[PDB]
RNA sequence: UAAUUGCGAUAACGAACGAGACCUUAACCUACUAAAUAGUGGUGCUAGCAUUUGCUGGUUAUCCACUUCUUAGAGGGACUAUCGGUUUCAAGCCGAUGGAAGUUUGAGGCAAUAACAGGUCUGUGAUGCCCUUAGACGUUCUGGGCCGCACGCGCGCUACACUGACGGAGCCAGCGAGUCUAACCUUGGCCGAGAGGUCUUGGUAAUCUUGUGAAACUCCGUCGUGCUGGGGAUAGAGCAUUGUAAUUAUUGCUCUUCAACGAGGAAUUCCUAGUAAGCGCAAGUCAUCAGCUUGCGUUGAUUACGUCCCUGCCCUUUGUACACACC
C-alpha cells in the first residue's frame, strides 16, 4: 500500500549523495599584429568590434581602442556609433 | 536667439558642465570621492573615479534649475536604482545621502544654488545665468 | 477630528452594533431593522417594531 | 452571436401591431419616440427594442 | 464671513439633492458660490477570501464602500447662515461648515 | 586609452600573497584573484597605490606591486577607513585587521575551533555540518551532505 | 487675442496637452526643443506628422505641448496624437475645411491612431493569477 | 526639395530625406519588391512606414498581421527568447544596426534582401505529425503563403538568435549575415537549412 | 416545522408580497439533516433586483437535538416599492394608443 | 527543382484530425481551367497563390 | 446563438426560475453644471538668456478669463447603425463604410432545481451529544516547539549572459494608505560611506508625504566568450533599527568568502491581445520581518482565429446483468 514500512522510511539514509576551447586573443598589443592590422583593415568593408576578434584574435578592448584609433586615423569610416555596437566601412572612394 | 539648459541634449550638457567643473577646480571635492559608493544600492565606485563627482554635480545643477526646488531625498530618490537582496528580486533603494547632500552643499558654496523658501535648494541668480552660460558654450561648441 | 473614512467606517459598525444588540434583546417584540437619525447637537434611532408598546 | 431574445422581441411586435401609423424607419426616430410610448428601465434594452422594431419595419416594407 | 459647506455621504442621491438644495437656497439670496464642487470618489475596498476555514478553491473577492465628498463656497451674514444651515438635513449625509 | 608596443616588460603571470595572479586581465580584476581581497577591496587599494586602471597587471612593474602589497597588508596607516575591512574588531584584540591569503584561511579555522571549544551553538553547528544562521534545513541543501 | 486652440494626445495612462497658436514654428517639449525626444528610435515617430505632411503648414504655427502620466513610449505616442491634433483642429477652426479635410486625407493615408486615440486599455488582473488571464500552476499531486 | 525654416531648428537632412517622399532614415520603401507571385500580397511591401514601430491593432483578425510590414514583423520576433520579452525599443534598434549592416555589406536595399532572404527561406511544403492506429504517420501538406512568411521569419530570428547566444558575434551582425546567407540560398544559413529539411522530409513521406 | 412555515408564506401571500420562500436545514425529524422548501408565488436569484426586491433573513434557533438554520426571502411587489425602479427590468409596459378617426373634409377652424 | 502555382477559388471546410489542416479548391495558373482539391497547413482565404512541389496529387481526406 | 438565444414545429396551452435582461468598472463627449483640495492662458513682480521684439522659468493675494487636459454629476452615445452577399429566404451569419467603442464593446458582481454523507464545531456567546471542570483539557506566568533533517513531493525567487553584467547620465505611472491625545504617513535642514541618527515641517488628507522623480527601460562608457566583472549560495568580522527580550543570526548595511548552474530527462502548467511574458509600485497581514497574496501601472511579442486526436462538457438516439450507479 501507501504506508511504507519503517525499513523503507531508513532506506532514505542508504538512498547517498549522487545525482544526475578558451580563446587566446591578443588583449596585449605587440608589433606583429600592429603591422597585420594595420595591412588588413585597408580591406573588411564591414569591420567592427566582432570582426576584429574574429579575423585578427584581438581582446575586445584592443577591437574598441583600434576602432578609436583608426577612426581617427580616417580609415575607417563609421556608419553608426553606439555604446554597445559600432560599424565601420574601409571610407573607400569606390563606396 | 535665447539659450536655456532646456534647449540643448542633456547628457551632453551635463559632461560639458562637468568637465567645466574639473577645469575650473573651485568645486569643493569631498574627501572619499574615490573611496565609497554613490548609494548601498550599487555594489561599484563609480568607473572614472576622478571626474564622476564633477558629472554628479552638473546633473544635480541641471535638475534643479529644471525643478522648482528638490531636497536631499529627492536627489536620492532620483540617483538611487534597483538592488538585488541577494537571491530575492530587485527593490528600489535610493542613492546615498552623503553624496547627495554634499553635492548640494558645494553648490551652495560655489554658489550654483541657494537654499530656498518652502525647503529644499532652488538654483541661484549667477548659477542660473552661469548654466545658460555653458548652455550657450555648448551650442558654440557643437558647430 | 477623525478621517472622513474612519468616520464613516465607525458609523457602519455602530449602526451594526445597535442593530445586533436591538436583535438581540427585542427579538420577541418583532424587531424589522433600524434607522440612524443624524443632526448636530441631537441623534436618534428610530426602530422599527411590531410591539412597540411592549418595546415602550 | 447577436440574437435578440424574448423579451425585446416580444416588446418590438406589440409595439409594432398597434403603433405602426406612428412608427416610421428611422432608428433614431423610433428610438426617441419609444421613450415616451413605452415604459422601459433602461437604456440598452430601449436601444434594442428601437433596433428590432425598425428591422421589422423594414420587414414590412419589404411586405 | 466666508464659509465652505462640505458634505460626505456614502448614497449620491441624498447628498446630491441636498447639495442641489443647499445651492438653490443660496441662489436664490444671492450668495457668492463657487459651485457644488466635487472631489473624486473614493472606494474604500477591502479583499477578502469567501471560504472562512480554508477549503475549496483558492477565491478572492473584494467589498466596495465609495464614499461621495462636496463643497460649496459661499460668504454670506450670520443671520442667512443660520438658516442655510439648518434648512435641509438628511440621513447618511455628514456636514460641516468651516470659516474662510 | 592608447595603443602602444608593448616591450618585454609584459610578463604574462606572476606571484603575490603565495598565490598566483593572472596578467592578461585588469589589476583590479588580476588582485581579486587573492582570497581576502574582493572587487571593493582590490580597487580601493588600487586607487590608493595610483596605478592606472587601465592598465592590466601583467605589464605594471615590481614597485608598484609591492606598494599595493604593502597597502594590503597595512590599510590604516594609508587613510583606509575601519569599516572598509573584513576583520573591523578582533576577537581578542581591540585592533582592526585585514586577514589575506593563507592566513584569512587560518583565521576562520581558529573561528570555527574557538566556537567549537566554547560550546556554542554555531560551533557546534559548524562541527556537525549543518545550517547554522537558523535557515530551514528540511527541504534545502541535502546533497551536500 | 492670438488665434489658438487647446489639444491633448492620449495613449494608456498618458496624456499631453498642446497648446496651439499662429507664431514662428517653435515645438518646445517641456520647454525643450523637439530635436530633444528621448527615444531617439521614437523620436523620428514624433516627427511624423511634420514629416508627412510638409512643414509649410508648420511654417508659422507655434506649438508646445506638456506631457504627465505613463511611461515613455506611451509619452512619446501622446505627443505624436497631441499635435496632429492640433494641426486639424487648427486647421479646421482658423483657415477652411478644404484644409482640415486634405489634412485628414494625409494623416489617415499613413496612420489612423494619429487622430484617433488608442481603443486598447488595460485588463484588470483577475485572482487566483498574477496577470488579468494567467493563473497559478495546476498541481495534481 | 525646398529648405522651409523654422524659429525651432529642423534638420536639413531630416527635410531632405523624408519631407519629399515617405523614406526611411537612411533606406527607402520605393523600387522594392518581392520575387514570389504567392508573397505579393502577404509582404506588404510597397507600403511608407518610416520606423518599424507600431502600436497598430494586428491581432483583431487572423489576416490582419498582412497588413503589418514585414520589418515590424521581424522587430516583433527579435524579442521573443524570455527575458527580452518587450523590449521593442531594443528591438528596432538591433533591426537599424541589421539594415546598417547589410547596406555596409552590400549595395542593394536592406528591405530587398530581407525580402529575398524569406522568399528564399519559405516553407512550400511541411509534414503534419497527424494521428493514427498505433504508430504516428506524417503528411505532406502545402503551406498557405502567410504561413510560409510566418516560419520564415520564424527561422531567421532563431538562427539569429542560436547564432549570437553566448558568443561575442552580436544580434545585429550575426541576424545581418544571416540575413545575406538568406539571400543567397546559403547552406550555412539555419533558415534555409531546415526549411530544406522540412521540405525533404515531407517529400519522402508524400 | 411544515405547520410554521405554511402559516408564515401565507401570512406574506396575504400581505401582497409578489413570493416568499421559507427554508428549514437541520435534523428536523431523524439524525440525519435534511432541507426543506416551502416556496410559492415567484422569485429571482440572480439579477440586481434581487438587491432591491428580496428582503432575505436567516436566523439559528437552537432546540434539544441541535440547531436549525431558517431562510426567509420575500420578493416583495415591485409596484408597490416606493423609490427605485417601479418593476423589473424586463417589464415593457406598452401604453394602449388612443384610437384615432380618419378625416376625410379638409377644413380650418378659425381663431 | 519545378513547380507549379495556383490560386485558390474556393475553401471547402477544415478537415484533419486536431483540424489543423485546411481542403481548398486551387487552379493553375498557367494551364487554365484545371481546377484540383487540396490540403494546406495554415491560414487561408479565397484568393490566395500557392505553389505546389507537385501539381496532380491529390487529398480528399486526412486523418 | 455564447446560451432551453431565439426562428419555427407542435397534444399541448399558458407560465416560472436560470441565460438574458440587470449592476459596477474601463473606454467617446471642445454639450450641460462647475471648481484656490485640478489646472491652463494673459496681464502684474521678478530670474536667466536673448540682450530684442522673443524663450524657459519662479511668484498665487498679481488679479482676470475659461473648463481643453483633471474631477465629478445629469445625460447622450451602440442599437450590430448603413450598404452589399447569404439563410424555410426568417432567426441570424459574413465582408465593406462610418464611428470612441462593431468578439454579449472589454472585464467582473449577482447567479437556477438537485446534490456531496466535499471543507469548518481551531471565527463565532451557534449549538446538540460525549469528555474535563480546581495538583481542570479553563485562564495565566516563564522557557522551548510549531523553522527541528537521512530523504521525497507541491507553489515559488534568483540565475546560467553580450537582446549581458557593472559605472555614470535621460528618467516618466497608477491603485491606494496615513496620527491627537495618539503616535501614522513623514517632506525640509544637519550628521554619518551605509543602515541609520537628529531638529523641525505639511497632512484626519484631490489640499502633505508624493509629479510616490519606481523599476524594467533609453544614451555615454568599462569588459570579453572563460565558472569571467554571470551566479551570490554558503561562512567569518563589524556597524543600526524594530521589539522587555533576536541566539536556534528578524531585518538593513560594510568588507571578505564566490558553492551549484553550460538551457535542464521521462512528464507537466498557463495563455488569444494591451493579453502572454519582463519590470516594478500600492495595499493585506505588521512593533520589525515577502521571495506570498489582492490590485495597479510601465515595457510589451510569433502563433491562433480551427478541431474532437488526448482530458472532458452539453443535447438526442441506443445497449445494459449498473442504482452505495465503470472507481
Amino acid at each position: 500500500l501507501s504506508k511504507a514500512a519503517k525499513a523503507a522510511a531508513a532506506l532514505a539514509g542508504g538512498k547517498k549523495s549522487k545525482k544526475k576551447d578558451r580563446a587566446q586573443h591578443a588583449v596585449i598589443l605587440d608589433q606583429e599584429k600592429y603591422d597585420r592590422i594595420l595591412k588588413e583593415v585597408p580591406t573588411y568593408r564591414y569591420v567592427s568590434v566582432s570582426v576584429l576578434v574574429d579575423r585578427l584574435k584581438i581582446g575586445g578592448s584592443l577591437a574598441r581602442i583600434a576602432l578609436r584609433h583608426l577612426e581617427k586615423e580616417g580609415i575607417i569610416k563609421p556608419i553608426s556609433k553606439h555604446s554597445k555596437q559600432a560599424i565601420y566601412t574601409r571610407a573607400t572612394a569606390s563606396e | 536667439p535665447g539659450v536655456s539648459v532646456r534647449d540643448v541634449a542633456a547628457q551632453d550638457f551635463i559632461n560639458a558642465y562637468a568637465s567645466f567643473l574639473q577645469r575650473q577646480g573651485k568645486l569643493e571635492v569631498p574627501g572619499y570621492v574615490d573611496i565609497v559608493k554613490t548609494s548601498s544600492g550599487n555594489e561599484m565606485p563609480p568607473q572614472d573615479a576622478e571626474g564622476w563627482f564633477y558629472k554628479r554635480a552638473a546633473s544635480v545643477a541641471r535638475h534643479i534649475y529644471m525643478r522648482k526646488q528638490v531636497g536631499v531625498g529627492k536627489l536620492n530618490k532620483l540617483y538611487g536604482g534597483a538592488k538585488s537582496r541577494g537571491v530575492r528580486p530587485y527593490k528600489h533603494i535610493d542613492a546615498s545621502g552623503s553624496i547627495n547632500r554634499k553635492v548640494l552643499q558645494a553648490l551652495e558654496k560655489i554658489g550654483i544654488v541657494e537654499i530656498s523658501p518652502k525647503g529644499g535648494r532652488r538654483i541661484s541668480e549667477n548659477g542660473q545665468r552661469d548654466l545658460d552660460r555653458i548652455a550657450a558654450q555648448t551650442l558654440e561648441e557643437d558647430e | 477630528l477623525i478621517s472622513k473614512k474612519r468616520k464613516l467606517v465607525a458609523d457602519g459598525v455602530f449602526y451594526a452594533e445597535l442593530n445586533e444588540f436591538f436583535t438581540r434583546e427585542l427579538a420577541e417584540e418583532g424587531y424589522s431593522g433600524v434607522e440612524v437619525r443624524v443632526t448636530p447637537t441631537k441623534t436618534e434611532v428610530i426602530i422599527r417594531a411590531t410591539r412597540t408598546q411592549d418595546v415602550l | 452571436g447577436r440574437v435578440r431574445t424574448k423579451t425585446v422581441k416580444r416588446a418590438s411586435k406589440a409595439l409594432i401591431e398597434r403603433y405602426y401609423p406612428k412608427l416610421t424607419l428611422d432608428f433614431q426616430t423610433n428610438k426617441r419616440l419609444c421613450d415616451e410610448i413605452a415604459t422601459i428601465q433602461s437604456k440598452r434594452l430601449r436601444n434594442k427594442i428601437a433596433g428590432y422594431t425598425t428591422h421589422l419595419m423594414k420587414r414590412i416594407q419589404k411586405g | 464671513i466666508k464659509i465652505r459647506i462640505t458634505l460626505t455621504s456614502t448614497k449620491v442621491k441624498q447628498l446630491e439633492n441636498v447639495s442641489s438644495n443647499i445651492v438653490k437656497n443660496a441662489e436664490q439670496h444671492n450668495l457668492v458660490k463657487k459651485g457644488p464642487v466635487r472631489l473624486p470618489t473614493k472606494v474604500l475596498k477591502i479583499s477578502t477570501r469567501k471560504t472562512p476555514n480554508g477549503e475549496g478553491s483558492k477565491t478572492w473577492e473584494t467589498y466596495e464602500m465609495r464614499i461621495h465628498k462636496r463643497y460649496i463656497d459661499l460668504e454670506a451674514p450670520v443671520q442667512i447662515v443660520k438658516r442655510i444651515t439648518q434648512i435641509t438635513i438628511e440621513p447618511g449625509v455628514d456636514v460641516e461648515v468651516v470659516v474662510a | 586609452s592608447l595603443v602602444v608596443q608593448e616591450q618585454g616588460s609584459f610578463q604574462h603571470i606572476l606571484r603575490l600573497l603565495n598565490t598566483n595572479v593572472d596578467g592578461n586581465i585588469k589589476i583590479v580584476y588580476a588582485l581579486t584573484t587573492i582570497k581576502g581581497v574582493g572587487r571593493r577591496y582590490s580597487n580601493l587599494v588600487c586607487k590608493k597605490a595610483d596605478v592606472d586602471l587601465h592598465k592590466r597587471a601583467g605589464e605594471l612593474t615590481q614597485e608598484e606591486l609591492e606598494r599595493i602589497v604593502q597597502i594590503m597588508q597595512n590599510p590604516t596607516h594609508y587613510k583606509i577607513p575601519a569599516w572598509f575591512l573584513n576583520r573591523q574588531n578582533d576577537i581578542t584584540d581591540g585592533k582592526d585587521y585585514h586577514t589575506l591569503a593563507n592566513n584569512v584561511e587560518s583565521k576562520l579555522r581558529d573561528d570555527l575551533e574557538r566556537l567549537k571549544k566554547i560550546r556554542a551553538h554555531r560551533g557546534i553547528r559548524h562541527f556537525w555540518g549543518l545550517r547554522v544562521r537558523g535557515q530551514h534545513t528540511k527541504t534545502t541543501g541535502r546533497r551536500r551532505a | 487675442a492670438v488665434p489658438s486652440v487647446q489639444t491633448f494626445g492620449k495613449k494608456k495612462s498618458a496624456t499631453a496637452v498642446a497648446h496651439v497658436k499662429a507664431g514662428k514654428g517653435l515645438i518646445k517639449v517641456n520647454g525643450s526643443p523637439i530635436t530633444l525626444v528621448e527615444p531617439e528610435i521614437l523620436r523620428f515617430k514624433v516627427y511624423e506628422p511634420l514629416l508627412l505632411v510638409g512643414l509649410d503648414k508648420f511654417s508659422n504655427i507655434d506649438i508646445r505641448v506638456r506631457v504627465t502620466g505613463g511611461g515613455h513610449v506611451s509619452q512619446v505616442y501622446a505627443i505624436r496624437q497631441a499635435i496632429a491634433k492640433g494641426l486639424v483642429a487648427y486647421h479646421q477652426k482658423y483657415v477652411d475645411e478644404q484644409s482640415k479635410n486634405e489634412l485628414k486625407k494625409a494623416f489617415t493615408s499613413y496612420d489612423r491612431t494619429l487622430l484617433i486615440a488608442d481603443s486598447r486599455r488595460p485588463e484588470p488582473k483577475k485572482f487566483g493569477g498574477k496577470g488579468a488571464r494567467s493563473r497559478f500552476q495546476k498541481s495534481y499531486r | 526639395f525646398t529648405p522651409v525654416v523654422l524659429a525651432t531648428p529642423i534638420p536639413e537632412e531630416v527635410q531632405q530625406a523624408q519631407t519629399e517622399i515617405k523614406l526611411f532614415n537612411k533606406w527607402s520603401f520605393e523600387e522594392v519588391e518581392v520575387k514570389d507571385a504567392s508573397l505579393v500580397d502577404y509582404v506588404q511591401v510597397r507600403q511608407p512606414i518610416f520606423v518599424a514601430h507600431t502600436a497598430g491593432r494586428y491581432a483583431n483578425k487572423r489576416f490582419r498581421k498582412a497588413q503589418c510590414p514585414i520589418i515590424e514583423r521581424l522587430t516583433n520576433s527579435l524579442m521573443m527568447n524570455g527575458r527580452n520579452n518587450g523590449k521593442k525599443l531594443k528591438a528596432v534598434r538591433i533591426i537599424k544596426h541589421t539594415l546598417d549592416i547589410i547596406n555596409v555589406l552590400t549595395d542593394q536595399n536592406p528591405i530587398q534582401v530581407v525580402v529575398d532572404a524569406i522568399t528564399n527561406t519559405g516553407p512550400r511544403e511541411d509534414t503534419t505529425r497527424v494521428g493514427g492506429g498505433g504508430a504516428a504517420r506524417r503528411q505532406a501538406v502545402d503551406v498557405s503563403p502567410l504561413r510560409r512568411v510566418n516560419q520564415a521569419i520564424a527561422l531567421l530570428t532563431i538562427g539569429a538568435r542560436e547564432a549570437a547566444f553566448r558568443n561575442i558575434k552580436t544580434i545585429a551582425e550575426t541576424l545581418a549575415e544571416e540575413l545575406i546567407n538568406a539571400a543567397k540560398g546559403s547552406s550555412t544559413s539555419y533558415a534555409i537549412k531546415k526549411k530544406d529539411e522540412l521540405e525533404r522530409v515531407a517529400k519522402s513521406n508524400r | 416545522i411544515r405547520r410554521a412555515a405554511y402559516g408564515v408564506v401565507r401570512y406574506v401571500m396575504e400581505s401582497g408580497a409578489k413570493g416568499c420562500e421559507v427554508v428549514v436545514s437541520g435534523k428536523l425529524r431523524a439524525a440525519r439533516a435534511k432541507a426543506m422548501k416551502f416556496a410559492d408565488g415567484f422569485l429571482i436569484h440572480s439579477g440586481q433586483p434581487v438587491n432591491d426586491f428580496i428582503d432575505t433573513a436567516t436566523r439559528h434557533v437552537l432546540m434539544r437535538q441541535g440547531v436549525l438554520g431558517i431562510k426567509v426571502k420575500i420578493m416583495r411587489d415591485p409596484a408597490k416599492s416606493r423609490t427605485g425602479p417601479k418593476a423589473l427590468p424586463d417589464a415593457v409596459t406598452i401604453i394602449e394608443p388612443k384610437e384615432e378617426e380618419p378625416i376625410l373634409a379638409p377644413s380650418v377652424k378659425d381663431y | 527543382t519545378p513547380v507549379t502555382l495556383a490560386k485558390v477559388i474556393k475553401v471547402l471546410g477544415r478537415t484533419g484530425s486536431r483540424g489543423g489542416v485546411t481542403q481548398v479548391r486551387v487552379e493553375f495558373l498557367e494551364d487554365t481551367s484545371r481546377t484540383i482539391v487540396r490540403n494546406v497547413k495554415g491560414p487561408v482565404r479565397e484568393n490566395d497563390i500557392l505553389v505546389l512541389m507537385e501539381s496532380e496529387r491529390e487529398a480528399r481526406r486526412l486523418r
